[PDB]
């Protein structure tokens, strides 16, 4: 159908015309399979709600306390592969500091791309730090295992090479699944992530060093859609930081490549412009026409380089580019 | 063949991997009780590899073991050579042989009593577990499973095995303690029954690694905070007849645990009492008997 | 005498829990407790190094012993990846990798150059 | 007999030798740490790590540079 | 203790600096162990004028 | 040494095989057993050891 799933499986409102019913899935997820059993919990969130009932349920219904940071986890939706040091280094220095600022980590949940060594980073610690999730209900695998009202549910590993579905990295601490009504389609999460967010940074910390919880979001690879959310954090009110790691590719490299030879921000000359305007519509396959689109668009990200930190690997963990724009986004 | 088949072919093989890559892979069709008994197999043929591939894919110790189902751990005969069939045969003349004598729960506590000594008396040999036996042969279910799978191993000789499940579960300290008294007194056992030289000196060998494990399992601790440090080593040890890691260590002999220094200014705080005054004592107490309105002067440690 | 240090600390706790186990008199005057002893128990039954912890403390105590069995197994990691002998182990095998592989490089970019002859001859 | 009241010009002097006493004594110390076995292993291990990783790099960029060769002497 | 050496380091009469060290580390073991707090105090402490020695 | 980490190793790999090998007829060196030449040569820990 519409929305994905089979014709008779059945039982926004454009196309979709959703009725609005009260949650009835919640609970605690046991997860056997991939090593160590490890207890996350997960509650079911319609995609359109209020951030503040979120934090409550996150302060009191969770007994989870208010952190320092927020390591946000944004990449690349395919599943990709890196330098395998690098993967290290980007473990070690992910995990040095969620305990140096006791962080929550906003991953994607879903194990395909950045979350895959989100889970591989976490298997370096493998001994709090709180590791939210934010995947859609209508992309995770064994639905129906995940049906239940505060019952301590099964989910094994269980990842079929063929499905569309899949499943939940087992190694997350907790769990947020946005359902907006349909099956297998993404975008159900990006803006209930970004309020979320939005009303996680307005709360004043105990220490009130900068502006409140200060967030400071990371990007590993990354499409268009990871250009559009640079954009969405630069020229927010407040400016949160980003930190870019490369030598990985997609749109991290070019921010990175773009960076190195900026200067003022649209101090470019005319032969790297062209690099890199050939090297978006070739090297990353994007189509020449919107190639200006999204030159313009970096420009746009391009005129507040004060808050972009790139990491270059050649020992010096990417905790230094974490901790350096920690500082950089707190006023 | 299906995946129960398989499994077994990778036992056998003792390849651990394969069965990683392809037995053990996205939907497969695993019956009730194939992961159960092939759990069986996996400990009886000294599979330390196979059994953490089995409850990482949630084979659910807590569920697997079963009175009867350790009754066949305890009898297995293939596998590495075991030493327990020379205890079974003494202690039952202790009490007052069969040649397939099935060695049962109760006759195992026995061997433990014998072996750890003094007043430990084994929780198979409460009045509870007695009444279970025969009315039997989550009730049957032990309730923390870790305990009972490493005084398996410790007294059928499979190390490898047996500090696998030390990690695994909780009261460690207890568990390495117990594991230190149960291989010196069957190496004692075993050096005087003739057997050779090297079953004595390997039981004596296993003897020093599990007193080893706890020494920097009291010292890593130390280093994390005292106060805790000292609740591990005097609470009630309800699993291992209600004694403490203190009366179990000198009971194994293990000087080198009482001599690190989280036990000694354990002891002192205890000889001192709720006197406080170390500062140049021994004068100070004899004058406490000679004068009793002396002893007013002397310091104290409330609460 | 190499062993007298040891030794002292073992026959400390033989000595600590005796003296802890005696009654408050003498034995001159153990008549007395004697009889006082007898006082409260029959007055109750016919009318030290032992901590009882409870359930709640008894989490925290079990948990802490969760943290503590991972360091020690971490820093055995740590101290068998930083001994000279498995570092000598770890550059061995890696150079002897290496060989075949810059020997990889060596045909491959000798090959390469001789094709890249070829082709400025048709330029 | 064993107290020599010194000036506080030549105390001056005295004062100026053991600072460079001290600093010939912390230099000749990490002379000794950075050429003893030890940190001569360890510095090494971690080279030949990192020569591994940027050796993986060259022989993959190599191999498509191999490839990007022949393209080019197909277009010639 | 290595906020000790750093203090050792910098200034002048380190000699004396060193001397009067190793002699109140020694005075403070002693004292330590006439007391009896934690042996790793006096250990410590020891080991501490043996550096400075 | 070439004759104790002999008889060392046929311990590990079979106790009933190794006590045979030390004291079967030795036809080719005059009719005695390994013990035999061990004691003519006063090799101490080749008898100390634990199989012998």
């Amino acid at each position: 159908c519409c929305c994905g799933r089979l014709i008779g499986q059945h039982v926004w409102s454009i196309s979709k015309h959703t009725q609005l019913s009260p949650t009835d899935a919640f609970g605690t997820i046991e997860f056997q399979g991939g090593g160590h059993s490890n207890k996350a919990m997960y509650v079911r969130v319609s995609f359109d709600t209020k951030p503040d009932l979120l934090l409550h349920l996150m302060t009191k219904e969770w007994q989870l306390e208010l952190p320092k940071l927020l390591i946000s986890v944004h990449g690349g939706l395919q599943n990709f592969e890196l330098q395998p040091k690098l993967k290290q280094v980007f473990g070690k220095g992910l995990i040095k500091a969620a305990m140096t600022t006791g962080a929550w980590i906003f991953t994607g949940g879903v194990n395909t791309g950045v979350i895959r060594h989100v889970g591989d980073a976490l298997k370096d610690h493998a001994s709090k730090i709180c590791t939210i999730g934010i995947a859609p209900w209508g992309i995770v695998e064994n639905q129906e295992d995940l049906i239940g009202r505060d019952v301590v549910r099964p989910y094994q590993t269980m990842s079929n090479p063929m499905s569309k579905l899949t499943v939940l990295n087992s190694m997350h601490s907790h769990f947020i699944l946005a359902d907006n009504g349909t099956t297998g389609k993404y975008g159900a999460e990006v803006k209930l992530r970004r309020q979320l967010e939005k009303h996680i940074s307005l709360q004043k910390i105990n220490t009130r060093i900068g502006q409140g919880v200060p967030v400071v979001a990371l990007i590993v690879e990354g499409g268009p859609n990871v250009i559009s959310i640079v954009l969405e954090y630069l020229r927010d009110t407040p400016p949160v930081p980003v930190v870019v790691c490369d030598g990985s590719g997609r749109a991290s490299d070019i921010l990175a490549f773009g960076h190195k030879y900026s200067e003022e921000g649209g101090l470019i000359n005319e032969s790297l412009r062209d690099q890199l305007l050939v090297t978006i519509q070739k090297t990353f396959t994007y189509t020449r026409t919107q190639a200006q689109h999204l030159f313009i668009i970096l420009m746009e990200c391009m005129k507040k380089k004060e808050l972009i930190t790139v990491f270059r690997m050649g020992h010096q963990d990417i905790d230094l580019a974490i901790l350096t724009a920690l500082l950089k986004g707190a006023n | 063949a299906s995946a129960p088949d398989q499994l077994s072919l990778a036992l056998a093989w003792n390849r651990v991997d394969i069965a990683r890559s392809q037995i053990f892979i996205y939907g497969q069709q695993w019956p009730v009780g194939s992961l159960e008994q092939a759990m069986l197999d996996a400990l009886v043929l000294d599979r330390v590899d196979f059994v953490k591939l089995l409850i990482e894919n949630g084979v659910s110790m807590h569920r697997f073991l079963t009175i009867s189902r350790l009754e066949e751990l305890y009898n297995t005969r293939h596998g590495p050579s075991n030493t327990l069939y020379h205890l079974v045969r003494d202690v039952k003349k202790r009490e007052y042989l069969p040649p397939d004598y099935r060695i049962s729960l109760i006759d195992i506590g026995l061997v433990i009593e014998y072996l750890m000594g003094g007043a430990y008396r084994c929780n198979y040999t409460r009045k509870r577990f007695r009444t279970l036996y025969h009315n039997l042969f989550e009730i049957n279910h032990f309730p923390f499973p870790f305990h009972e799978l490493m005084v398996w191993a410790v007294l059928m000789k499979r190390q490898k095995m047996a500090l696998f499940f030390w990690q695994h579960g909780e009261e460690a300290m207890a568990k390495a303690l117990v594991a230190c008294k149960l291989c010196k007194a069957m190496a004692h056992e075993a050096s005087e029954n003739d057997m050779v030289d090297d079953i004595s000196q390997e039981l004596n060998h296993n003897s020093r690694d599990f007193g080893q494990l706890a020494v920097e399992l009291l010292d890593q601790s130390y280093k994390q905070d005292e106060q805790l440090a000292m609740k591990l080593l005097t609470y009630e040890l309800k699993n291992w007849s209600n004694a403490t890691c203190l009366q179990l260590a000198v009971a194994a002999k293990h000087r080198d645990f009482i001599a690190h220094t989280c036990s000694q200014m354990l002891l002192t705080d205890m000889w001192m009492g709720r006197l406080r005054m170390r500062k140049n004592s021994g004068l100070k107490v004899i004058l406490g008997i000679l004068l009793p309105p002396s002893i007013l002067s002397l310091e104290f440690k409330n609460k | 005498k190499s062993i007298s240090n040891q030794v002292w600390k073992f026959q400390r706790y033989q000595l600590i829990m005796t003296f802890h186990e005696r009654p408050v008199l003498p034995p001159p005057l153990i008549i007395f407790s004697h009889m006082t002893m007898i006082f409260q128990h029959l007055c109750c039954r016919w009318r030290g190094l032992k901590l009882f912890i409870t359930d709640d403390e008894l989490k925290k105590v079990h948990d802490f012993e969760e943290q503590c069995i991972e360091e020690y197994f971490r820093e055995k990691d740590d101290r068998f990846n930083s001994s000279n002998d498995e570092r000598i182990r770890v550059t061995s095998e890696r150079v002897e990798n290496m060989s075949m592989r810059l020997e990889e490089v060596n045909e491959r970019e000798h090959s390469m150059k001789a094709s890249l002859q070829t082709v400025d001859i048709r330029l």
